[PDB]
């Protein structure tokens, strides 16, 4: 019944947002890794 | 060259973490849902009470 | 030399993170699952009651 | 009730291997590192 249609609605918004927080950590390892490569690079 | 490769790896090798969590966040949702269908089934027993 | 260091730090920065969501994502699902259970033993009541 | 608690009993195991495997992988690029 619908307790456990909510709890699935809830766990289909923390999938989410914990999904987000993981393309973050990955779109800041590319920003800072591409950085560290450019400027090294100029050396 | 060397550098922009290592950086290709390790955004390689974190983007296949990320796929090992999507895998399992994936599993919940799926165990969740069967535990809708699951409870629907219990109900069954109930409503043969009530016959 | 340094840029290794950087990306090597860059890198473990990044999985940590990562660790660091999934155990709060999992505490939480926990939780949640725990508060399930606590829910449905009080929906027994209503069972309980209609056996009184 | 035992359909949750049977529930939780699952996601214990399921989560403790995701971090099992998750440390493991960070201890293996670390390693080669």
């Amino acid at each position: 019944a619908c307790l456990n249609t909510r709890f699935l609605e809830e766990e289909e918004l923390r999938s989410h947002h914990i999904l987000e927080r993981l393309d973050a950590h990955i779109e800041e390892l590319k920003r800072e890794s591409e950085k560290t490569v450019r400027q090294f690079t100029a050396l | 060259g060397a550098l922009e490769e290592l950086r290709g790896q390790y955004i390689k090798a974190v983007k296949k973490i990320k796929c090992d969590m999507l895998r399992y966040i994936q599993e919940s949702k799926e165990r969740a849902a069967e535990m809708v269908k699951a409870e629907v089934l219990r109900e069954r027993q109930e409503t043969a009470r009530k016959m």
